[PDB]
RNA sequence: UGGAUUCAACGCCGGGAACCUCACCGGGGGCGACGGCAGGAUGAAGGCCAGGCUGAAGGUCUUGCCGGACACGCCGAGAGGAGGUGCAUGGCCGCCGUCAGCUCGUACCGUGAGGCGUCCACUUAAGUGUGGUAACGAGCGAGACCCGCGCCCCCAGUUGCCAGUCCUUCCCGCUGGGGAGGAGGCACUCUGGGGGGACCGCCGGCGAUAAGCCGGAGGAAGGAGCGGGCGACGGUAGGUCAGUAUGCCCCGAAACCCCCGGGCUACACGCGCGCUACAAUGGGCGGGACAAUGGGAUCCGACCCCGAAAGGGGAAGGGAAUCCCCUAAACCCGCCCCCAGUUCGGAUCGCGGGCUGCAACUCGCCCGCGUGAAGCUGGAAUCCCUAGUACCCGCGUGUCAUCAUCGCGCGG
């Protein structure tokens, strides 16, 4: 089993409840305040957005392999309702994502190639693999024909 | 053997295919081994004027187009072969670039 | 008449005061998008010349 | 390796459907296919017309108001 | 340097130096140049019709016309030579140019306009329009186009095949607008032989 | 629309069909082949007009 | 400052003007080529030290200054003029109009101007064709032609692609399967040169049995395949002498040139084109996806670090199928909101933080907190559009030091 196997979103949802276990996954102490970019208007309503944002980077560095931050920070970002003009696209800010991808590492999930970015390790892979086989079986109690997979 | 890159690129896709006959011719002549005549992408620099100064009128637009076709070609270098194609005729309107890989 | 000379050709370094047409000398209108630097007009009337077709 | 979601589903539709008549030579599951959808094994043709100058980037056709 | 830079380069160059020769150079029939960036040096070769005029007194023009090419535009070391064109009277620019030339001289437009459509039609083209524009016969400015043979007009054989040719003849009371248009001996889709 | 053989494929095709009838066929694709090793074209959608004219006058001939 | 005022002016003059641009305003300073005239270098034509004026100025000046050298103090005669004249012109553009028209040779008709052809009927996008016909022929234009897209073949295999093969390695584990890097090779894709292919060709019907139209088959493509470019003779005193060229008139030491500052950005109002909305055919939050076109040298900038953001520091590679801009948005999943001036709407304004630039007040762009304007679908009337089209969604580029609700284009 593996993350190309299930889905996305209920993996990411279940490896943040699973990363709360992890005590390099801290928040930073202005997690509570700021947005996720200037793209948006309100501040995240959830009081886990944290994790669910490093699970989520976590698996889009399983997936795109050597990629960093500026990469991450256009695939973060989105739409802006600019007022009265008309709408375009914002990256994120870097930092949210820079502090996870330390706390990342620190947690031994990604390592940093000198070059070319944030490449995840075997026990990062293995945590992800662990999730995905885990959901699957869940959702196999359904569909048989993922059970095939 | 180390080999030799030779770019080269025009307006003219016969005075270009012109000189990779020359190559071909001559490096058959001898026995070295080319790489065809790789064709890459051709640039289409492109210019949308208005075609009107007095800014009157309805709003009408002159598409001006110049197009850059290119070719590479790898043989292997010896000196043999360098000087020989050196010694190409290279006409005006194409440009050149014998780069070596080593 | 012991004084100095105030013409004072100023050198623009952006703006369209910097950018003028090789040709006619104007300043507005001006392609530089690949090195050029012409009036629209100009280059509509030359662009045969440089090679610039109007195949569409 | 492509442009939409759609023109992804449907560009594998035809390759998948491709695949299989090639793998079976079955010309009775081809003519079922070509009389479902003949565009399933013959390939959609269209293109996007190029847009052309009065409010350019709405359209070819869309046009300015007068 | 990109290598459509230098393209554009070389171009914007070359218009500007046939710019140049088109203004002083207006007696000679200069029909163009060309230019060859030889090792030893840029040679460039002037096709015009009168070398004489090109060359003057003993080489004194190109002289001081080498001199004003390395200078105000970039050239290694020029190396200019000059020829003829082999059918000018095939060429339009310079029958445009001979035309301007001569109704500044003071001959009657109908009479010039004729005389060169003669002229080239004996000298083998399948066709000629001339346009003359401007206040001919008085204040109020008209058009008069003198044609002979047969002409296109639209379309890429139009574009490639027959030859343009634009000049102004500055006279006492303004400008006269030539344009000329020749189409010689060769041959079109619709033939089907 | 309008697709309607023009003067010059027409003329071509009936002095083609008077001065070498036998020759032509009642096929479209070898009446194509023996225009092209005749008359001088570069131009293959002229060709296939011609031949598909030509064609039809077989076809013509052939009922009276 | 101006130009343009129905179609064909009013997001047009590529006109997104901080200076320049600029042509307006206030102020300040330079300019006579050629000759002659008042003279003459005697040490100065010209620059010029510290200051006063000056917005600031060797501009000027009492006071003094020399590097070695002619003349607006005066005339003509000029340079330059974005000054006037687009009913003096050229060139270009628009419109009539991508409309189907404009003509010719010979013949005939008519005293003649002129006519005929070029008409009629069908047909066509087409004065495109068929037939009839004092007309027969021809030419420009249309079409042909050129560019691109779409299917196949050949060639070519890099900087492009990676199926197959081998090697090495990492995970799940249900021991089945998944990915990654090296040679491998051009298979697939792709690129770009050359060819082929579609012609109402076949069947049937309608029209006349013709021209041709229609339906169908088969085909990648079906009815000029689709879409563009090339805009006839000529008119429009259409627009442009404010892009260049150019006649005349005028300025000509000011209407020429340069600098500072302001203005073109003013606002009781009328109009055009548009953006955002008036919500659930939705808003927010968090998660999940999928592009193409183009562009890059003092330029793109991955990657790392700092920062809440905007942004800042360092910086691989990249002169361009090698690197970057560049993981788009509409869409989907879950959670809040449940028909109300609202968790709709974001005008306006306050505080702060930044980028560009010489300069951000007049007058730039960005970020954060806060504020919370009208508006609850719109009369009369009117616009665009026939297929990958319209609508909706975002992106690129041109303009660009910084500025895109714009233009030209791209795909979904
Ligand atoms: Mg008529
Ligand atoms: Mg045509
Ligand atoms: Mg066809
Ligand atoms: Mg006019
Ligand atoms: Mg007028
Ligand atoms: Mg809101
Ligand atoms: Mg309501
Ligand atoms: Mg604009
Ligand atoms: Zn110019």
């Amino acid at each position: 089993a593996t993350v190309y196997d299930v889905p996305g979103d209920l993996l990411v949802e279940r490896t943040a409840k699973a990363l709360k276990e992890v005590e390099a996954i801290k928040p930073p102490e202005w997690a509570p305040f700021v947005k996720t970019g200037r793209h948006k208007e309100r501040i995240p309503e959830q009081e886990d957005w944290w994790y669910y944002r490093v699970a989520s980077i976590f698996r889009k560095i399983y997936i795109d392999g050597p990629v960093g931050i500026e990469r991450l920070r256009t695939w973060y970002g989105g739409r802006k309702n600019r007022g009265h003009a008309p709408e375009h696209f914002y990256k994120a800010g870097g930092s949210i994502i820079r502090k996870a991808l330390q706390q990342l590492e620190a947690a031994g999930f990604v390592q940093k190639v000198p070059g070319e970015g944030r490449i995840v390790t075997p026990q990062g892979q293995s945590f992800l693999d662990r999730i995905a086989t885990e959901l699957k079986k869940e959702l196999e109690e359904q569909l048989p024909e993922l059970k095939k997979y | 053997m180390q080999k030799a890159r030779i770019k080269l690129a025009s307006t003219d896709i016969k005075a270009l295919n012109e000189v990779t006959d020359q190559i071909r011719q001559i490096a058959e002549r001898t026995g070295v081994r080319m790489s065809g005549p790789i064709p890459l992408p051709t640039k289409r620099i492109r210019i949308t004027t208005r075609k009107s100064p007095d800014g009157e009128g309805t709003a009408t637009f002159d598409k001006f187009e110049l197009r850059v076709h290119k070719r590479l070609v790898d043989i292997e270098a010896d000196e043999r072969a360098m000087r020989q194609i050196m010694r190409i005729r290279v006409p005006e309107d194409v440009t050149i670039e014998i780069e070596l890989i080593s | 008449m012991a004084k100095a000379d105030y013409n004072k050709r100023k050198p623009r370094k952006f703006g369209k005061g910097a950018r003028r047409c090789v040709r006619c000398g104007q300043y507005g209108p001006v392609i530089r998008v690949h090195g050029l630097m012409l009036c629209r007009h100009c280059f509509r009337e030359i662009a045969p010349k440089l090679g610039f077709k109007k195949y569409e | 390796e492509g442009g939409g979601f759609m023109g992804q589903a449907e560009a594998a539709r035809v390759a998948i459907a491709r695949a299989l008549v090639e793998w079976t030579n079955d010309m009775n599951l081809k003519e079922k296919f070509m009389k479902y959808d003949r565009t399933m094994l013959v390939g959609d043709s269209r293109r996007t017309e190029p847009h052309k100058p009065n409010r350019s980037t709405k359209g070819p056709r869309a046009k300015r108001q007068k | 340097m990109a290598i459509e830079r230098y393209f554009i380069e070389e171009g914007v160059r070359e218009m500007l130096i046939d710019e140049y020769l088109e203004k002083e150079l207006r007696r000679a029939g200069y029909s163009g140049i060309d230019i060859k960036k030889t090792p030893l040096g840029t040679k460039v070769v002037i096709f015009a019709a009168s070398p004489g005029y090109v060359i003057g007194r003993g080489g004194r023009r190109i002289r001081e016309l080498t001199r004003i090419l390395e200078r105000q535009f970039g050239l290694e070391n020029p190396q200019i030579e000059v020829e003829e064109i082999k059918n000018p009277y095939l060429n339009a620019k310079v029958q445009a140019i001979r035309l301007a030339r001569a109704l500044e001289r003071g001959i009657h437009f109908r009479r010039a306009a004729y005389s060169a459509i003669r002229a080239i039609m004996r000298n083998g083209a399948r066709g000629v329009e001339i346009r003359l524009s401007g206040k001919l016969t008085g204040e109020r400015a008209k058009s008069v186009r003198f044609y002979q043979g047969y002409l296109a007009k639209v379309g890429n054989p139009a574009e490639t095949l027959v030859s343009r040719g634009y000049a102004q003849a500055k006279l006492k009371l303004g400008v006269i607008g030539v344009k000329v248009s020749i189409m010689p001996p060769d041959a079109k889709l619709p033939d089907e032989i | 629309m309008g697709n309607i053989k023009q003067m010059f494929i027409k003329r071509t095709a009936r002095e083609l069909f008077d001065r070498y009838p036998n020759e032509f066929s009642r096929d479209f694709e070898h009446n194509k082949k023996k225009v092209e090793e005749l008359t001088n074209v570069t131009s293959k959608t002229i060709r296939n007009r011609i031949a598909g004219y030509i064609t039809k006058l077989v076809r013509m001939k052939e009922e009276g």
